Formats: structure tokens, C-alpha cells, sequence
RNA sequence: AAAUUGUUGAAAGGGAAGGGCAUUUGAUCAGACAUGGUGUUUUGUAUU
RNA sequence: AUACUGCCAGCUGGGACUGAGGACUGCGACGUAAGUCAAGGAUGCUGGCAUAAUGGUUAUAUGCCGCCCGUCUUGAAACAC
RNA sequence: CCUGAAAAUGGAUGGCGCUCAAGCGUGUUACCUAUACUCUACCGUCAGGGUUGAUAUGAUGCCCUGACGAGUAGGCAGGCGUGGAGGUCAGUGACGAAGCCUAGACCGUAAGGUCGGGUCGAACGGCCUCUAGUGCAGAUCUUGGUGGUAGUAGCAAAUAUU
RNA sequence: UUGGCGGAAAGGCCUUGGGUGCUUGCUGGCGAAUUGCAAUGUCAUUUUGCGUGGGGAUAAAUCAUUUGUAUACGACUUAGA
């Protein structure tokens, strides 16, 4: 429907959000997932760090270079899950992967665009009031992750230039709609309203 | 030689039809489709104006006009398929639609050998549709907006879903 | 101004080449059927070439038709058109590829004058 | 105005297919804005085209297109099976078909 | 026919690390260069446009011997020899040009949408 | 003649290649339009 | 009254696939008359092209499939020959 | 659900992943798709039948049909090719036979047949029959020829050459 | 033309002013056919060229020589108008 679906990854269930993400890049839709380090799992955060110590256990014995690259960014981690839901081997599961990118944060291209949510995958929606839950960026920081620091000052910075745009924003409808409503409850306006709009 | 000739040998005659048992019966068109109305045309030249509805031609096709003085479409035919009908309609009562008919398009279909490599209206068609937008236009000037309406060509916006919208 | 005959449909237009012929030099395209053991085309499995079955048979009222609906003869002379002279509509002579250039001449005039339709009226003679 | 679409937008999903074989003489197709059967039994019969282009001219164009119909529904979902006549030439899992509103019964 | 032989520095120029000097393939290549070059102006030919068009080599008839091997068996020693051919032609530019018209087909309506445009533009 | 090579041309090539179904793209190619029927403003004038 | 079951030789639509057969023959239906018909298998109208456009072949790409044949063997892709 | 619950390359509810589940028990329903079932077209097999007509048809000829179709070992039947032989085509051919090459064409389910274009140089084929030293992918098959390996192992004992 | 702001991958946002074109905000005048009853019926993109013009400066790498802080060979530290 939409050239590019850009997705806030904060408060999102990784596997969820992976399937969606998965079924709509195979549909044929671009997306752009930000705020990766924000993405939740369910379940305790022991238990997800186990978990991904259970992933790096693995690795080529005979030469560990070839084996499993256990990417540690929580942008990669949900990047390695939605390509094991992908069928990433054949040239469409590449140009689904293609179509997709992740970043942690926000970065330029996408912190002056709408981004949306999939309320199918987003905790608060999704998982059972006191049921525990995990960070990505807290698993991956536990894990080997390097820049929760840097992507938290940049996310600071960011949301403070974004709220000071969203006060111009609303000062700018509040004065506009000072102004119009002296031109509103008009006969135009009676009619539309008639009209149903 | 290679074959000689086969003692069994085929007929000549060429073989007959047997009598077939499907008669052409009148067409039956949607409760929708009625003298007067406006239609969208979907396809053609003039895909999504806004037309006027104006007689059911003996060879299951609608003569529609724009008014052409209102969007440019002329005294034409067009596929009931091919078409949207709308709840708008005026009233095709005062216009005389009796001429026009399937022997009235007649073209005179062009030969093989004119090939147009590189590279006119009648008269009597001309005259006659003039007088059949001047009814339409009397018409249609009684009911507001109707005639900028018409001039409007129809199009899909994005969020314009066909399955729920009214025509 | 032909018999209206039944759209000639073709059940299989690939060619039926033999397992292997792809792999080997030694073995040929000629269609061989798999007597072995463990074949698994002789076995049917899936994603194996399909063999020659008497189901793919032509539809009886149009084998042996030409794409042009005619029935290719094979002519040596113009006694070999002779056959055909009064089957323009089934027929179609095909010159052999042994007759000389004179001789194919007078069976390609022959069978123009009789309405007979040749398959190669082109045959050694230029463009 | 800038819009003159007069078709609704579609993406061509897959073939028909079990777990393991394809039937490329069925086409999936998803309709933008159909997420029902309900709603799909609207597209029921009406015709489809893929639109491509290519860098070699034709006929006077270098856009060729290729028909079919949407032939009924699939799933719960709003998908519908649709029939070309030619099957979809398979990379455009995912390319966008235009939906169009003929022939109308409305 | 390279595999399993030294690199040196002076493939660069080619972009490949594996390259040799076969004295006595060059001295049998320049030989026929030589007389070609001398064919080449018996026929009146320019002499600094020419530019080796075409060359060819390709196996011989190989010449046999024998090499004595352990436990007293007895192996092949061939000489591999070559057929070299080779035509040198005057260099010219690109003279060719003027391709195929291919002649147009449109149909009713292309015909009629070029009329259009051609009415409609001024 | 084949195996096996050289050159040119055309194509694909992210740890084989080859194959089946289906389409697409590029190449290449066969199938009524002289005719058992009507008829004509002469292509170069037993009729065209 | 509505459910819920069952029946209708009850009505009204929206889609898809197929059109085999080819010189009268049959069984029926239509105010019980010459005729007609949806009754022992598709006809009617219309347009574009008349060409590589459809299609064939061929190479590639893509989706899904596809283990190396022969053999002995209860069992072979086999780290069996 | 947890404890009981320890094995060696890294690792498998098939994977990703899933926690009011995408887990477990249960209950309506909708939906997906086998070479199965229903209905059509076509192929073949089997069977039960019709058919004597003044020419334009060698009567399992033409036709109405209904059912059916997996297959190793194995049986049987219809055919396709090869070398010779008897008849015939008063068959093809130095104005080009036979061979050979050709991501050219047609036909046949196939075995294969026919043709277009190159090469060439003296014979060859259709049909009805006869005959057999008659069809190859294998047998560590035979005899020839040829590969990758591979411009690789190597050409280093006996003092040594300039 | 005037302020900037934006470094996470900034390559985007107004304005300061002069010029020009449309304005469906409300009312008129002319044109559209014939593409024939539909045929996407053709409208947006990592490159260039005997070519045209608003302008710009005339570099290095490599081989050969050398080196030994390197070295099986390639490579690698070096030097040489």
C-alpha cells in the first residue's frame, strides 16, 4: 500500500513483529524498523540471556570463523530472526531481506517520518499483565553490545528536537484553529456537516 | 515409390452443422441501467467520465453522450460491462432518442491494402448530436453541481475502496 | 474454404529424451526405457522426466495432421503427385530430399498446377 | 486531477501451492484495502492485468501486459485465486497487479 | 595453462599473479610474426595499421618417446607440438552503421492516440 | 564421426553441474491469405 | 410470534471451467391447432491483427520440486561392487 | 509446573521464534490441498452390439457403445530399426547416391520416420514377403583413440668448472 | 535573494524580499467526436557518445634498477631525474 512502512520497533514482542515484518517484505513491502533496541521478549531476562548464551555455545568447531556469526546489536538480533522466518537462501528471500532495514535508534532518513506500530506484536497489547519481559538493548549490552550509551544520548537528543517540533506543531493547529473558527459554523460548514464531512 | 496409393480412400464432401438449438434471446440488464442515468465509463478513450445515459441499442449496447458541449464525449455506444452505473439521473424525458441505432454507427470498415504507415465528422451526426445535448443540457442545468459534475472525470484515491462505495 | 476439423491439440510437444542422455555422451537422446532396479525414473518419483505413455495418443480425428491440417505424403515423381491429385484438402506432398533439381521442379509445377500444397517448395533453390 | 487511477492495486502473492509442489496455472493475488471473503466476493469475475515493461519495442510500446480474472476467493484473508493467460512469470512474487472494475455489476 | 606455476611481479600489468617467459614460444611466435609481416607487404598492405586479427594454436601430432619407471615399467614421454596460425589485417574504424528499420504494426487505437497527439502538440 | 582441443561469437557462474512443471526475457522458426465461391477504376493489352 | 430441525418438482442474484457431437430421426414443454423452444453436446453479435502478435524450439532467470546409474539384496544416494 | 534429570565436534518441538502462546485439555466453525472422489475432453485396452448398401471403398471397413488403466521377476501381443534374399515400384541418383555436420521444420506416446541447409563423389531406397553373425551404458568387457591430473612429480648419487 | 537549523547515515524544513505562470473562491464563451463497444493503450529511473555551451588543472601507479627493518615466489620497509 505504502512505498516504505517505517515501524517503531519500542514496546514490540521480537517474534511477532518479525513474523508480521516477515509476511509483509515477502508481500512485497518495504520496511524500516527503528527504535530496534527497544523491541521486548517475553519471558525473564536470566532467561533470555540464557538463551543467547545457548546460541553462542554454537559455533564451527574446526574453525570458528565459519560458523554461526552470533551478531550481537539488537537491530541484528531481530534481523537474525525475521531472516529465520524467511527463506533466505533463494533470490526471493533475498530480495525480501533486501527490502528490509533495522536500525537502532533513529537514524536521519527516518526521525522526520511518520512510524507506525503493529498492534499484533506490541507487548502492552499482546502479553499478560504481569508476565516479565526483557529489553533488547539490555540483552544485547549484557551480551556484547557497545553502544547502548551512544544510541541513547543520540536518542535524547533526538526527542528533544522532535518535542520542541511537536509544541511548533501545536501552537501552529491551536492558532489556526483560532483563526478558522470565526470562518467556521458557516452555511458551507452546515452543509458539509449535512453532507456528512 | 514411397506410397502408391491406400485402397481405403477419404470422402470429399464437406460436412453440415447438425441443427443447433440456441436461440438469441433479448438481453436483461441490471435494475441499475435506465434511460437518464449517469455512468462512469471504466475503459476506453474517455475512461471515468461521467456520461449520460441515454438508449439501449438493439445490439446490447448503450448510447450514452456526455453532453459533448459538458465533457467533450460524443454520440456514442459503450459496453453495459464496461460501465458504472450511478444513483444520479436525469430526466431523459424531452429528448427524442428514436434515430439512433446500430445501422445509425455504421462505419464502412477501412480496406487491407489503406495501411496508415505514417498518417471527416458527418454532418447529420454533428446536427443531430447538437440537438440531443441541448435537450440534455435544459435537463441538466435544473439540478445543481450536476453539470461541473459531468464535466469532472472520476478517479480511485488512495483509501478510495469500490467494494464499499455507493454509485 | 478448409474442412473444419477440431483445434489439433498437442497432449505433449517435449521431447521424450532418455535418462542420463544430459549426463553421458555414450548415451543418446533416443528414448530408452529404465529397466532398472533402483530407477528412479522407471519408479515414477517426483521431479523426474516423464516417459512415453499411451495416454499422451493424438486425438484420433486430428494425428497425423500437418500444422496446416494436411497429411504429409511423400513424393518422388509425378506419378507420386498423382495420388494426391484429388485430396488437395488432406494432403500435402512433401518432395523427397534424393530428387534432383530438374525433377523437383517439375513435381513443384505439377503440383502447382493440381492445387497440391508441397511442404519444401524451397529446396535447393536460393533465396 | 494528478490521480487518474481506475483500477484498485493488488499484489501477486504465489502460486497455488501445498507445502511442497506449485501449480503455476493458479495465482494467488491479495486486493489493497480486501482483508475479508466477504468483502473479495466484490472482485468475483473481474479482470486483472500485470503491466511490465521491457527495453525492446513491440509493437510501438515497450509495455507489455498479460490478462487474467479473479476467479474466486482463497482463505480467510481476502485473497482471491486468479487465472492469467499466461501464468505469472513467477519473479513477481510481490509485483503489483492493477485490479480493474470490469466487468461491472454495480 | 597455468595451474601450479610461480607468481611474479610482472602479471600486474594483466592483473594476474601467475605469469612466464617461454623463450622458445615467442621466438617461434615472432618468427611467423616476421612472415607475416613480410606476406603482409608483398601484398601492399600499411604495415604500421596492422594489428594481429587472428591467432591460432592449436595440437599437433604428438611426437612419442619413453621414460624408464620403478620395478622396470616403461611411460610415455610426448613432445605436445603446436599448429600456430595467425592474420594480421588493417586496422579501420567503425564503418558499419544504419541498422534495421524494422517497420512499425499499431493497431486502431495506437493509430488513433499518435493522430491525437499529433493534433493536440503545435 | 566421437572423445579431446584452439580461435571467434552468444550466454550464465556467492561451496558443483546437469534435470521436471510453469511462465517471462533474448534469439530463432513453421503454419489461409495464387485457391472446388463471388467477379472488374485494363498491373507491363487460352482474356489481365 | 421467534428459535431449531425437515421439505419445496420455491424465487432472486454474483463468479469460474468446459462447448465433445455435426445431412433431418428421439423423449418432452409451450392457449390442446399450423409453429416455437433452454427438448438426443454453442450459438449470435462485435473488434484488433493477419504478424513472430498467438504459438514451437532454444538459452537464461525465477517459484517449487529433483541424491548416481547398473547390480546383488528384506533393504542402495550409500562409508557395497 | 518444579526436584529427581550426568557424556563427550556446535545443534535442533524441522527452523525462526512463541508466554490471557504460536504451550497443554476441550469445544463449535471457517479455510488450505493428493496421481483419491464427482463431472467433462482426449488416448489406449477389454467387452457388448449395429451395419449387404445401384457406383465412392481391400466387413474386426464404417459405427454405437459401457467399463477400465500401478507394477519388479515373468508371460504374451502390436510395432520401430540393421545386414543380406525373392517380387514390385519400367522407384531415387554424377543436373549429385550413400555417409557425415546442423540449440532448422514436420510427423509418431515411442522405438523412430520424413524434410531444409552445409560437406562429398557412386551408389541407394518405399512396399509385400524371406533370412539372420540384427539394435549396448555398463561385463576390473575387447581393440584403438583421447582426457583431467599437468606445464604438475620431476630431470638433486659419482667434488667442477671458468 | 536574505537567516539559518540539521553530523547518527547530517543531503531535509520554513522563511526576507523582487519576477513570472495557474487558481475550481464565485460566475461566463470556445474546443473535444473517428482510439469507432474494451485492449497498460505508452506520461516516473546507479551510465555513456563523431556531438553543442555556463566554467575549471595539466597527475600518478606499475615494470626494470635498488634496498634489507622483509622475503619460498608473489608481497613487504626503502632509494633513484
Amino acid at each position: 500500500v505504502e512505498p516504505v512502512v517505517v515501524i517503531d520497533g519500542k514496546g514490540h514482542l521480537v517474534g511477532r513483529l518479525a513474523s508480521v515484518v516477515a509476511k509483509q517484505l515477502l508481500n512485497g513491502q518495504k520496511i524500516v524498523v527503528v527504535r530496534a533496541e527497544e523491541l521486548n521478549i517475553s519471558g525473564e531476562f536470566f532467561r533470555n540471556k540464557l538463551k543467547y548464551h545457548d546460541f553462542l555455545r554454537k559455533a564451527t568447531a574446526f574453525n570458528k570463523t565459519r560458523g554461526p556469526f552470533h551478531f550481537r546489536a539488537p537491530s541484528r538480533i531481530f534481523y537474525k530472526a525475521l531472516r529465520g522466518m524467511v527463506s533466505h537462501k533463494t533470490a526471493r528471500g533475498k530480495a525480501a531481506l533486501e527490502r528490509l532495514k533495522v536500525f537502532e535508534g533513529i537514524p536521519p532518513p527516518y526521525d522526520k517520518k511518520k512510524r507506525v506500530v503493529v498492534p499484533q506484536a506490541l507487548r502492552v497489547l499482546r502479553l499478560k499483565p504481569g508476565r516479565k519481559y526483557t529489553t533488547l538493548g539490555k540483552l544485547s549490552t549484557s551480551v556484547g553490545w557497545k553502544y547502548e550509551d551512544v544510541v541513547a544520548k543520540l536518542e535524547a537528543k533526538r526527542k528533544v528536537s522532535s518535542a520542541e517540533y511537536y509544541a511548533k506543531k501545536r501552537a501552529f493547529t491551536k492558532k489556526v484553529a483560532s483563526a478558522n473558527a470565526t470562518a467556521a459554523e458557516s452555511d458551507v460548514a452546515k452543509q458539509l456537516a449535512a453532507l456528512g464531512y | 515409390t514411397a506410397q502408391q496409393a491406400p485402397k481405403w480412400y477419404p470422402s470429399e464432401d464437406v460436412a453440415a452443422p447438425k441443427k443447433t438449438r440456441k436461440a438469441v434471446r433479448p438481453q436483461k440488464l441490471r435494475a441499475s441501467l435506465v434511460p437518464g442515468t449517469v455512468l462512469i465509463l471504466l475503459a476506453g478513450r474517455f475512461r471515468g467520465k461521467r456520461v449520460v445515459y441515454l438508449k439501449h441499442l438493439e445490439d446490447n449496447t448503450l448510447l450514452v453522450t456526455g453532453p459533448f458541449k459538458v465533457n467533450g464525449v460524443p454520440l456514442r455506444r459503450v459496453n453495459a460491462r464496461y460501465v458504472i452505473a450511478t444513483s444520479t439521473k436525469v430526466s431523459v424525458e424531452g429528448v427524442n432518442v428514436e434515430k439512433f441505432n446500430v445501422e445509425y454507427f455504421a462505419k464502412e470498415k477501412l480496406t487491407k491494402k489503406e495501411k496508415k504507415e505514417a498518417n471527416e465528422i458527418k454532418t447529420e451526426r454533428v446536427e443531430d448530436q447538437k440537438v440531443v445535448d441541448k435537450a440534455l443540457l435544459a435537463e441538466i442545468k435544473k439540478t445543481p453541481l450536476l453539470k461541473q459534475y459531468l464535466s469532472a472525470s472520476f478517479s480511485l484515491k488512495n483509501g478510495d475502496k469500490p467494494h464499499l462505495l455507493k454509485f | 474454404a478448409s474442412l473444419p476439423h477440431p483445434k489439433i491439440v498437442k497432449k505433449h510437444t517435449k521431447k521424450f529424451k532418455r535418462h542420463h542422455s544430459d549426463r553421458y555422451h555414450r548415451v543418446a537422446e533416443n528414448w530408452r526405457k529404465q529397466k532398472g532396479i533402483d530407477s528412479v525414473v522407471r519408479r515414477r518419483f517426483r521431479g523426474n522426466i516423464s516417459q512415453p505413455k499411451i495416454g499422451y495418443g493424438s486425438n484420433k480425428k486430428t494425428k497425423f495432421l500437418s500444422p496446416s491440417g494436411h497429411k504429409t505424403f511423400l513424393v518422388a515423381n509425378v506419378k507420386d503427385l498423382e495420388t494426391l491429385t484429388m485430396h488437395t484438402k488432406t494432403y500435402a506432398a512433401e518432395i523427397a530430399h534424393n530428387i534432383s533439381a530438374k525433377n523437383r521442379v517439375v513435381i513443384l509445377a505439377r503440383a502447382k498446377a493440381l492445387g497440391i500444397k508441397v511442404t519444401n517448395p524451397k529446396g535447393r533453390l536460393a533465396l | 486531477a494528478e490521480s487518474h487511477r481506475l483500477y484498485v492495486k493488488g499484489k501477486h502473492l504465489s502460486y497455488q501451492r501445498s507445502k511442497r509442489v506449485n501449480n503455476p496455472n493458479v495465482s494467488l493475488i491479495k486486493i489493497e484495502g480486501v482483508a475479508t471473503p466477504q468483502d473479495a466476493q466484490f472482485y468475483l469475475g473481474k479482470r486483472i492485468a500485470y503491466v511490465y515493461r521491457a527495453s525492446k519495442e513491440v509493437r510501438g510500446s515497450k509495455i507489455r501486459v498479460m490478462w487474467g480474472k479473479v476467479t474466486r476467493t482463497h482463505g480467510n484473508s481476502g485473497v482471491v485465486r486468479a487465472t492469467f493467460r499466461n501464468n505469472l512469470p513467477a519473479k513477481t512474487f510481490g509485483a503489483s497487479v492493477r485490479i480493474f472494475l470490469y466487468p461491472s455489476n454495480i | 595453462f597455468n595451474s601450479s606455476i610461480g607468481r611474479t611481479a610482472q602479471g600486474k600489468e594483466f592483473g594476474v599473479t601467475k605469469a612466464r617467459w617461454p623463450a622458445k614460444s615467442v621466438k617461434f611466435v615472432q618468427g611467423l610474426l616476421q612472415n607475416a609481416a613480410a606476406n603482409a607487404e608483398a601484398k601492399g598492405l600499411d604495415a604500421t595499421k596492422l594489428y594481429v586479427s587472428h591467432i591460432q594454436v592449436n595440437q599437433a601430432p604428438k611426437q612419442r618417446r619413453r621414460t624408464y619407471r620403478a620395478h622396470g615399467r616403461i611411460n610415455k614421454y610426448e613432445s605436445s607440438p603446436s599448429h600456430i596460425e595467425l592474420v594480421v589485417t588493417e586496422k579501420e574504424e567503425a564503418v558499419a552503421k544504419a541498422a534495421e528499420k524494422k517497420v512499425v504494426r499499431l493497431t486502431s487505437r495506437q493509430r488513433g492516440r499518435i493522430a491525437a497527439q499529433k493534433r493536440i502538440a503545435a
